[PDB]
């Protein structure tokens, strides 16, 4: 579409940018799929997790 | 022989039939396999042939490798006016072995001399 | 006869057949697609990256 | 030591549990089946003395004596400590105590299982993007056969 | 003369050391067993094969063709005992333990 | 000459990398079977880097090895990681040059004028099996203990030298803490003489060019190398990483033994002592014979075949397209391939004496087979003609 | 030498910004 | 290592006017049927000693092992 | 011509080997100080093939390591033959390549074409350097672990980030079994980065040919390496055995410090730290300014000078032998780099912390001056006519 | 033609013989 050429001549009349887009779509990238992965691994199995045992603070 | 003929033998004929369908699809000859990297006697004997049957060659061995790129076959009337076992180099080549032997016999340096690699 | 590869030396003709058996093309008229191939292929540099 | 160890037992060596589990094949299910599998021996077969019958022990008879019975421990939690139940909680914490590192593991896994197939679908398209030039491309040679 | 010396100083400085050496020659002990049976037993560094065979492994043992092994010998020769035999461990095959 | 500069990539300094990687010609109709020379390259070079971060942690004593490897396991940022690469690395590696190999085989890339890279592959390839050998040894398991013990004694069979250089070998009278060190010693050596041994491999190769599908001349039609199979291998390499990873993340131990992590124990024996996956085809091959001697020596028949395929001289057709019966000879040496890897690692009784005695026998009965082909077919063109 | 100045400018503004992420790595910033 | 004098002609189009994918998923049933009936004996003669081998091992131990009873 | 095998050293079998081994066409009046490139190589290869097999009996663990040296030397058959040639063997190697260097700064053998050779030989002796001072610490004496304590621990000079870095090069908070294993792995891996560092440095030497005791255009008159240069690098591989022999059989000793006969203790201390012999200028160099931010920073514009030696466009003339001046500086220059060395072991009080801080502005001044004869001798050949 | 190389070829192997008897000296043998 028309936007892929708007993006397009945003970014890519120069090189740094290109190298600069890269950088940050890769540190954005990262965060984003680390958070998906834990909250599917948080939602799978509940109950399990180490703050859920009901006797974590009867041996004192 | 009494068994590679394809006349007496029903075991030879289904060889050159395979030998036959798998040289047309690509549309070349069975001449055109020998390398002149590999014998260094083909390299003579392609060198004293005549220009445009050495230029038919260069160009049947280019459309073939064009056709193995692309991961296609000739269409079936170019595969009809095919005619693979035409030969034109069996008779030069044995014609050159044949004075490289009697050389040999007679004493003689040879002619030219693979490199070691 | 003459040869198959002179007749299309003195003949430039503006009517070119290509080899469709792998890839179509676009129908003459349309823009390029350069911009959508790098929208493609950055998001394969990121994961290098 | 090991020498002291064969002397408490009658010559036989009760080995380490860290990586008992890893150890022999199949280790979970065997350790389990293991634990609960002292049975009565088939008819034909005999036990020389100071020596108790197990199927899941390759020879037939084995040296330790059964220890998870019905109230062998008290919890905490309020859970009848039956031999399974004993069992299976064993089996757990070995299975922890050999494999610390399994949901580390499996968390890296997956995230780089689904970004390495999506830079792999790039590179597909990267590599048919090049190649189109030339596996469209035509040409006339001049000659028949 | 100096390229010989070289690689025989090199290939010798790989041979087993004075300290393996010292630990060669030995005896020690060994406890009781029942007729037929076996408990292993160890030394510097190699077990020992034990058997104190009964009448009927004394039957079948001293009982075989001769001529049809490898290496012909037979068994009183070989035992030092009429119903023990005692070997040293190593697999004179291939040095595992049998 | 060209009294002013061009390019950086044609001058003096990048004039090497230049003509062997960018602008280098190859055939234009190569398949995906061609990459596995570079996916090999980046395995060794894997293999490496673990390595020299593996050897960081690592103390080589009889006391202290089975712990310092649990140490690097349990206590270290990662270090499963490394392990874990490692051990399945060496895995992976194996895997892509027997596919490597069995690419040569199909399309008869050792003919002339190609047989000095063919022998320079199979004395890469004995490295490669000393490298992995000895470097199974160092975790101190039970297998390590026992498989150096049956291979390294099965070299007292040979005449009177024998036992002499048994014991010199194992540097004293059994398996103990001096092979441990020795054999650590030459680990870490030997995979830099296996990167020179490959360097050289490649610039025999490329002082006449790759073969074809096809089995002819190509020096009609060819394309450089950059980018046209720049991209290819690409896709190769992030096919083969996905693999990888699936290995080390998801099933790490499924490629082993379960007995190396206990301890070694010299007084008793495991009940079924074998050797790591890619060496049972030799494994079986070597206990196929029933004497000492005749086992050890018929691993020579092996490496002098493989070493001795190029130098016939009558075959004229390279590539198996063409050749039907040599095709089904390739097939069916494949299955019986895989039936000795299958024997090599069961026990020795019926009904495996006569399937272990017999797939030698085929695999022999290919090597000498082939130039019957050679002759009988070199007057092919007499009879067929037209 | 304009174009050659915003150019090393540009440069050296990509080299800054990925030793300040060297020095600190936020993770949701 | 040399070139040889060629006479050819040889058209093409830029990467930027055809379509890329389609071509991978065109026409797969032909495609499939072509490589099975071309390849089915190369198959065959690859998986038939195995599957051999192992039905007469398998035959061979039950055979034994339930002759060994009691 | 090409149409059947003359020669088989023309083959392409062994076609490179022949062209830059055999026949390489080398300048006809070279003498002897063109020999320390190859036997430099032999010190190297001697080096690593008695390291391959010392470290077939060395355990590295702060409780085996003197016990594994004292075995080697003590009761393996002829094991203090390797141990030896080993330990001495890496002196006789900074000896040859200290000459190599002094070599080429007589006969300004740097400048144009031959600067990337300098850079290439640069970047090995940093190698070296480092090769052979993590070495020195596995025998695990008392001079090993307090060397590397205090040299690592120079490493915190730098801002902020210093801590860090000597924290995560340490392995943890001090001196300790992690140091000791690591510093094993990097001595074993170092020296095959170095031989290909050698190997690229001889290729583009090759790509122009070498100098002349003349620094004149010399290729009118030149002839083949085989049998003519040969037989003068084996002269001085013999006289070379015999150095290194004596060395070896009759005085072991001399060229170490007594102090690593003792095991290590972090406790006690030695009254007397150095470093091993032939790093004793750059110590000198690193002591000589008060601070700890000015001994770091001392070292990189040492080596910065001599990577930018080659780069000044300077004078038209390369043999020093036309050159009283630079001839004069030269000498001066060597004097001066064996004070600083004598300095750098002497303890850090009166009168030494002068005669240790003038000797390293006399070093640089060397590099300073050199560009102004360059300069000034531009108009010679307009004056003296 | 024949008897020249095959006298060089038996005095090649008594020098070899001999090399391997001077590196290696058994008297058990
Ligand atoms: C490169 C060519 C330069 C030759 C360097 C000479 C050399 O390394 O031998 C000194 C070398 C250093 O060992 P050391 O001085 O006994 O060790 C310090 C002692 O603890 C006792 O220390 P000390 O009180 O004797 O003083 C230490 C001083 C010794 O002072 C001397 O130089 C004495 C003169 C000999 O050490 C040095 O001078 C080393 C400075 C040279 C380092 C590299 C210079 C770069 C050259 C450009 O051996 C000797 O001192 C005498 C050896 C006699 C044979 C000389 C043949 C040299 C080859
Ligand atoms: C495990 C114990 C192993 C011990 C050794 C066992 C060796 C068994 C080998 C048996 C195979 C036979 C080998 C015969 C070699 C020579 C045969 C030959 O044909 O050479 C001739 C040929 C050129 O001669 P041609 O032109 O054909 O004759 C002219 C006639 N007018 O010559 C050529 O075509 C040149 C081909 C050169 C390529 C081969 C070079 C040798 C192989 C390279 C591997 C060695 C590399 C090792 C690297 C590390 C070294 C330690
Ligand atoms: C061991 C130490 C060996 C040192 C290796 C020397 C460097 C190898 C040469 C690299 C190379 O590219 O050589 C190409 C060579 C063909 O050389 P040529 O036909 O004369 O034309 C090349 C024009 N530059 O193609 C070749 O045949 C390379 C030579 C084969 C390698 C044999 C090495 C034997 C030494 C053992
Ligand atoms: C060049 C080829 C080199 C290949 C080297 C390895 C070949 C296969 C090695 C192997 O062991 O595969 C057989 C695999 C092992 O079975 P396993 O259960 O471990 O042995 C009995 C112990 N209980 O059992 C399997 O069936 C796994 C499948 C492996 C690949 C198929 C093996 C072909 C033969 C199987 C049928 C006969
Ligand atoms: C036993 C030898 C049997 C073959 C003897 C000569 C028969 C010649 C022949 O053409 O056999 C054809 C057959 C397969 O070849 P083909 O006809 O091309 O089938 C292709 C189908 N996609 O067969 C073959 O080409 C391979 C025959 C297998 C060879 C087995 C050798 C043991
Ligand atoms: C840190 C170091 C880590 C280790 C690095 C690995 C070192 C391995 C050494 C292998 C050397 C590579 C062999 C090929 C490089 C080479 O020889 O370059 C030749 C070049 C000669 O220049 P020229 O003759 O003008 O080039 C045209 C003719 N081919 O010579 C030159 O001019 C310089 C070329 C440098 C090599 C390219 C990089
Ligand atoms: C900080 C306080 C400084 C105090 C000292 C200052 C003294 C004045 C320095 C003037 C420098 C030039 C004067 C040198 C001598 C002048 C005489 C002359 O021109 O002749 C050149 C002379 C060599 O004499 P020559 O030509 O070889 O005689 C035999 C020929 N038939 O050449 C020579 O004799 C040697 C020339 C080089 C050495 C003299 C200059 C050294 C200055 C050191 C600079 C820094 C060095 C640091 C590295
Ligand atoms: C009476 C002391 C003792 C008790 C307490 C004990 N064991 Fe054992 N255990 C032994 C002995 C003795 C052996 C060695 C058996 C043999 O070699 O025949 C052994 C062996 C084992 C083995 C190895 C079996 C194999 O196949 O090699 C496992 C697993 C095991 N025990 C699990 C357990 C578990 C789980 C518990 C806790 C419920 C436990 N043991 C408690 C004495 C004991
Ligand atoms: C570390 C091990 C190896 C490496 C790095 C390696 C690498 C390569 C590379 C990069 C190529 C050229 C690129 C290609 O054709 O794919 C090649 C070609 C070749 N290799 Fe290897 N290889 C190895 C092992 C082997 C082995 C063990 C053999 C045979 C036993 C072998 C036989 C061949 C052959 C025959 C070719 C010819 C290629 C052709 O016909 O076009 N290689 N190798
Ligand atoms: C510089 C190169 C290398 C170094 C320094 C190195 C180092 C090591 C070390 C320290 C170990 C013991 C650690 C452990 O076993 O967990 C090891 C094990 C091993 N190495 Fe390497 N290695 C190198 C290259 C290779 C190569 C090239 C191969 C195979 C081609 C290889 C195969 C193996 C194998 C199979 C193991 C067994 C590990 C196991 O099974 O647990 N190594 N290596
Ligand atoms: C392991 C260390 C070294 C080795 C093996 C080595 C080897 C060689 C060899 C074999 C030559 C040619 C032979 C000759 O001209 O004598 C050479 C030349 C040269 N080397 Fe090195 N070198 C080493 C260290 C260095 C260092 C550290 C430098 C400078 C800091 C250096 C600078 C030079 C120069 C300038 C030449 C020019 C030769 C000429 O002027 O003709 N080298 N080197
Ligand atoms: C593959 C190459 C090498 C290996 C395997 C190796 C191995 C070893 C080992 C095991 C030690 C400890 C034993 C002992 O200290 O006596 C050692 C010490 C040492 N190495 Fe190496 N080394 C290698 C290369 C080098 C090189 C190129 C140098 C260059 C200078 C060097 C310099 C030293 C020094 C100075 C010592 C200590 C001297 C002493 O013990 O007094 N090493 N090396
Ligand atoms: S030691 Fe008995 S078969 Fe190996």
């Amino acid at each position: 579409g028309g936007i892929f050429e708007a993006l397009y001549k945003v970014l890519m009349r120069r090189n740094s940018v290109y190298v600069t887009f890269v950088i940050a779509g890769a540190f954005v990238g990262e965060r984003a799929v680390d958070y998906g992965v834990h909250k599917l691994w948080e939602h799978n199995n509940v109950g399990k997790r180490y703050e859920d045992i009901s006797v974590l603070g009867q041996r004192q | 022989q009494s068994f590679i003929d394809p006349k007496k033998n029903w075991f030879a004929a289904q060889h050159m039939k395979a030998i036959s369908k798998r040289l047309r699809r690509f549309g070349l000859r069975y001449d055109d396999l020998y390398d002149p990297y590999y014998d260094l006697d083909v390299k003579e004997a392609l060198n004293r042939l005549p220009k445009e049957v050495v230029d038919a060659r260069h160009q049947r061995l280019k459309r073939a490798m064009d056709l193995s790129m692309k991961h296609e076959y000739l269409p079936e009337d170019l595969q009809a006016m095919q005619t693979p076992f035409r030969g034109y180099l069996q008779e030069m080549l044995a014609l050159v072995k044949r004075e490289k032997a009697e050389r040999e016999s007679l004493g003689g340096l040879p002619l030219y001399q693979r490199t070691i690699p | 006869e003459i040869p198959a590869t002179v007749a299309a030396v003195k003949n430039p003709s503006s009517k070119i057949v290509y080899d469709e058996h792998n890839h179509e093309r676009y129908p003459p008229g349309d823009p390029s697609k350069r911009a959508f191939a790098y929208f493609v292929l950055t998001g394969g540099r990121f994961v290098y990256a | 030591n090991e020498a002291a160890a064969r002397f408490a037992n009658g010559g036989a060596y009760p080995p380490d549990l860290s990586l008992i589990t890893k150890a022999p094949h199949n280790g979970q299910n065997y350790v389990f089946a293991l634990l609960t599998g002292y049975r009565d021996p088939p008819a034909g077969v005999s036990i020389r003395e100071g020596l108790h019958y197990n199927p899941y022990f390759p020879g037939g008879a084995i040296a330790m004596p059964k220890m998870l019975n019905d109230g062998a421990v008290e919890y905490e939690d309020g859970t009848p400590a039956t031999e399974s139940q004993m069992g299976k909680d064993v089996v757990s914490f070995l299975s922890w105590a050999a494999e610390p590192e399994m949901e580390e593991r499996k968390l890296m896994g997956f995230k780089w299982i689904f970004v390495l197939t999506l830079a792999l679908l790039q590179a597909g398209y990267y590599r048919r993007l090049r190649w189109s030039v030339l596996k469209s491309r035509k040409l006339v040679l001049d000659v028949v056969n | 003369s100096l390229v010989r010396l070289l690689i025989l100083k090199f290939v010798l400085s790989m041979s087993a050391s004075k300290d393996v050496l010292a630990l060669a020659s030995l005896e020690v002990d060994l406890s009781s067993i029942e007729p037929g049976t076996t408990v292993t037993v160890k030394w510097r560094g190699k077990p020992v094969f034990i058997r104190r065979r009964t009448e009927d492994d004394i039957k079948l043992a001293n009982s075989v063709d001769v001529g049809s092994l490898r290496d012909p010998q037979q068994d009183a020769e070989r035992v030092k005992n009429p119903e023990w035999l005692i070997v040293i461990g190593v697999c004179t095959h291939l040095g595992c333990i049998p | 000459m060209r009294n002013q500069r061009f390019s950086l990539l044609k001058q003096p300094i990048s004039s090497t990398l230049n003509q062997h990687l960018i602008d280098y010609p190859t055939p234009s109709n190569l398949s995906y079977w061609w990459g596995f020379g570079s996916l090999a390259g980046i395995c060794l070079v894997i293999q490496i880097v673990t390595g020299v971060f593996l050897a960081m942690h690592y103390t080589p004593h009889v006391d202290l090895a089975f712990n310092s490897v649990e140490h690097v396991m349990r206590d270290v940022e990662g270090g499963w990681l490394l392990r874990y690469m490692h051990a399945n690395g060496a895995s992976m590696f194996l895997i892509v040059v027997h596919l490597h190999i069995f690419r040569g085989l199909y399309h008869a890339s050792y003919s002339s004028p190609r047989e000095f890279v063919r022998c320079l592959g199979v004395v890469i390839f004995l490295l490669m099996i000393v490298t992995a050998f000895t470097g199974y040894v160092p975790p101190w398991g039970q297998m390590s203990f026992w498989g150096a013990t049956v291979i390294t004694s099965l070299a007292s069979a040979i005449p009177v030298v024998g036992d002499t250089i048994v014991t010199w070998l194992w540097g004293g009278f059994s398996v103990d803490n001096a092979t441990l060190n020795r054999f650590f010693s030459l680990h870490h050596l030997l995979p830099f003489i296996l990167v020179g041994a490959s360097l050289l491999h490649l610039a025999a190769l490329h002082q006449y060019g790759s073969n074809n599908p096809l089995g002819v001349h190509s020096e009609m039609d060819q394309i450089s190398f950059y980018p046209y199979f720049y991209v290819k291998d690409l896709v190769g390499w992030v096919a083969f990483a996905i693999f990888f990873s699936i290995w080390i993340f998801y099933a790490p131990n499924v490629l082993g033994h379960p007995d190396n992590y206990i301890p070694a124990n010299p007084m008793p024996t495991p009940p079924h002592i074998v050797p790591e996956w890619y060496f049972l085809p030799i494994h079986a091959i070597l206990r196929s014979i029933p004497d000492k001697s005749g086992g050890v020596a018929a691993i020579a028949p092996v490496f002098i075949c493989l070493l001795a395929l190029p130098f016939f001289k009558s075959m004229y057709v390279r590539s198996s397209s063409f050749r039907p019966i040599h095709q089904g000879i390739f097939w069916l040496l494949l299955a019986d391939r895989l039936l000795l890897g299958w024997i090599g690692c069961q026990p020795v009784e019926a009904p495996f004496v006569t399937i272990g005695q017999i797939p030698p026998l085929v695999f022999f009965l290919f090597f000498a087979i082939t130039p019957i082909p050679g002759r009988v077919g070199r007057g092919i063109p007499n009879s067929y003609t037209d | 030498i304009q174009p050659t100045d915003v150019k090393a400018a540009a440069m050296w503004g990509v080299a800054a910004a990925t030793g300040g992420l060297y020095l600190i790595q936020p993770w949701g910033w | 290592k040399g070139f040889v004098p060629m006479k050819a002609v040889t058209y093409g189009l830029s990467p930027f006017q055809q379509k890329i994918m389609p071509g991978l998923w065109k026409d797969l049933p032909t495609k499939i049927h072509h490589k099975v009936s071309e390849n089915w004996i190369s198959a065959t003669l690859l998986l038939g000693p195995l599957v051999g081998v192992y039905s007469y091992v398998q035959n061979y131990q039950e055979k034994e092992k339930l002759s060994h009873r009691y």
